[PDB]
């Protein structure tokens, strides 16, 4: 079996928002029903992360610490295949029963919160990335970010993650070319990886506003309070390493 | 500290 093909077996089950769609629409209403979607999103990527090729021979400690730095990359990047693949227009895609149309993006504050996850999708549109370059970017993003002072299987870590990179690569060559015109394509593919670091820091602000402010009545279920409570105190000790493929 | 986490991780699915 290839590399890329156990990533694909891997892919999470498409979740379902529980949205009742005859009730009508609200920022806050959508706003905690994607909460609850993400905590489900995150219980089914621990069951994914666990299964990629190499991830469970790094420490414990490494495996809860890659989780916590990527949750919201891993969603981003997820969502916006999502929507790539299912727009055509472009819309966000967070679940069947639960679509970020024309006019819920005229609700107050929905827009503003969208555009980056919208900015995601239509660099996968504009670049035509396949399904293989995606399942190999997607891992890559689950080890985008390390702390400062690195892992405790950081030499492991180090060669799973140089194996994804050349796992990328085949994925690219596989629609040759060729071959200056390979090294473009990984330049591009690589350059969008390095922006979800960009695309991830404004999701958090908004994040983590709603988060600590209880005054807004803005719940969030166990597996993101806890990443959320985990990744608040890392970001203002400047314990975050953002990898990067560019400078 | 990060209970849950720790669990889904640690448990066999
Ligand atoms: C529009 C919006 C954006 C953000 C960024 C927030 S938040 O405050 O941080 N809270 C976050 C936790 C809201 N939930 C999500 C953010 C990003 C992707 C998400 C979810 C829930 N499901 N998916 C998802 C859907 C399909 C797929 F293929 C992969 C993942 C909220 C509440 C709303």
């Amino acid at each position: 079996p290839t590399l890329v093909s156990l990533l694909e077996v891997i892919e999470p089950e498409v979740l379902y928002a529980g949205y009742d769609s005859s009730v009508p629409d609200s920022t806050w209403r959508i706003m905690t029903t994607l909460n609850m979607l993400g905590g489900r999103q995150m219980i089914a990527a621990v069951k994914w992360a666990k299964a990629i090729p190499g991830f469970r021979n790094l420490h414990l400690d490494d495996q809860m610490t890659l989780l916590q730095y990527s949750w919201m990359s891993l969603m981003a990047f997820a969502l916006g295949w999502r929507s790539y693949r299912q727009s055509s227009a472009n819309l966000l895609c967070f679940a069947p029963d639960l679509i970020i149309n024309e006019q819920r993006m005229t609700l107050p504050d929905m827009y503003d919160q969208c555009k980056h996850m919208l900015y995601v999708s239509s660099e996968l549109h504009r670049l035509q990335v396949s399904y293989e370059e995606y399942l190999c970017m997607k891992t890559l993003l689950l080890l985008s970010s390390v702390p400062k002072d690195g892992l405790k299987s950081q030499e492991l870590f180090d060669e799973i993650r140089m194996t994804y990179i050349k796992e990328l690569g085949k994925a690219i060559v596989k629609r040759e070319g060729n071959s200056s015109q390979n090294w473009q394509r990984f330049y591009q593919l690589t350059k969008l990886l390095d922006s979800m670091h960009e695309v991830v820091e404004n999701l958090l602000n908004y994040c983590f506003q709603t988060f600590l402010d209880k005054t807004m009545s803005i719940e969030f279920p166990e597996m993101l309070a806890e990443i959320i409570t985990n990744q608040i105190p890392k970001y203002s000790n400047g314990n975050i390493k953002k990898l990067l493929f560019h400078q | 500290e990060n209970a849950l986490l720790r669990y889904l991780l640690d448990k066999d699915d």
